[PDB]
């Protein structure tokens, strides 16, 4: 309801006491204040709010009870993109410790939860679970130099999956992200160029670069140029 | 090309092949236009920011 500064800064500061205990921290899941204060963060620039607000996010990534835990609360964190502004309050320097050691220890709990969302199992694990959906591993280039080949496995399985998704997925996000995935894999697997021409993934792409969605035009359009990336 | 089938074969790749870059060259040029005047509709405002 849009309260005032100082009532912000006070409510914060409840949630982070709720958020130093574990079971109070494992409770307020329910409500998932991160969403809202991930966006109102760009408009507190105040040092007090800022500060709580960093604190709190600690809390959560510390005091989560469990592996699953910690994943949700880091997973909204970077679906509404609090790395880079992490980042950029690194870049930043403030008055005492609490704030950078916060901003320090967030960055490394955010990237250890980025490289297991990265993780290959977690790759394959979404493609079989339909969630194409822009978590970190996709735009992860390290994974992808790493892992490239791991589309191969299983016979080819998750290009399997990827050009089956090209035909059958209702979701505009889950076809673009099948199309941007399929052409990153013959960015980063020359062979894989002839394994997306015999499952029609050149074709399927080519095409969809006029799908009806603008969106996974474009994804699209990128595909087929990592296609096109050489002969 | 080796043998008169080699030629039909590399003459029907490089067809097919020559197509789909200029395919993908006029859509990559299109693209750039596109992103272009998306950033042009205010990179000014852009710079005095």
């Amino acid at each position: 309801n849009k309260c005032g500064f100082q009532l912000q800064y006070q409510m914060i500061f409840s949630i982070w006491l709720l958020a130093f205990s574990p079971q109070m921290c494992e409770h307020l899941r329910r409500y998932n204040i991160i969403p809202v204060l991930s966006d109102i963060l760009q408009e507190s620039v105040k040092e007090k709010v800022t500060r709580i607000i960093l604190a709190a996010f600690r809390n959560f990534l510390e005091k989560s009870t469990e592996r699953e835990t910690r994943q949700e609360y880091a997973l909204a964190m970077i679906q509404c993109k609090v790395l880079k502004q992490l980042e950029n309050l690194e870049q930043q320097k403030y008055d005492d410790e609490d704030i950078s050691e916060d901003i320090k220890f967030l960055l490394e709990k955010l990237g250890e939860s980025v490289q297991d969302l990265s993780s290959f199992d977690e790759y394959s694990s979404e493609l079989k679970s339909g969630r194409l959906e822009w978590s970190p591993v996709h735009k992860s280039e390290k994974f992808w130099r790493e892992n490239a080949v791991r589309l191969n496995e299983k016979n080819y399985e998750l290009l399997k999956i990827l050009t089956k998704l090209l035909e059958v997925s209702d979701d505009p996000q889950v076809l673009a992200v099948a199309a941007h995935d399929v052409g990153e894999y013959v960015r980063h697997y020359p062979r894989g160029k002839r394994v997306i021409e015999q499952l029609g993934g050149k074709q399927l792409v080519m095409n969809h670069m006029h799908h009806e969605d603008q969106q996974v035009r474009y994804n699209a359009l990128l595909a087929v140029q990592k296609l096109m990336v050489h002969n | 090309p080796e043998t008169p089938q080699e030629r039909k074969e590399m003459a029907s790749g490089v067809n097919t092949r020559i197509d789909d870059l200029q395919m993908v060259l006029n859509q990559t040029e299109d693209h750039r236009q596109r992103v272009l005047q998306a950033a042009a509709k205010n990179i000014r405002v852009w710079f005095i920011k």
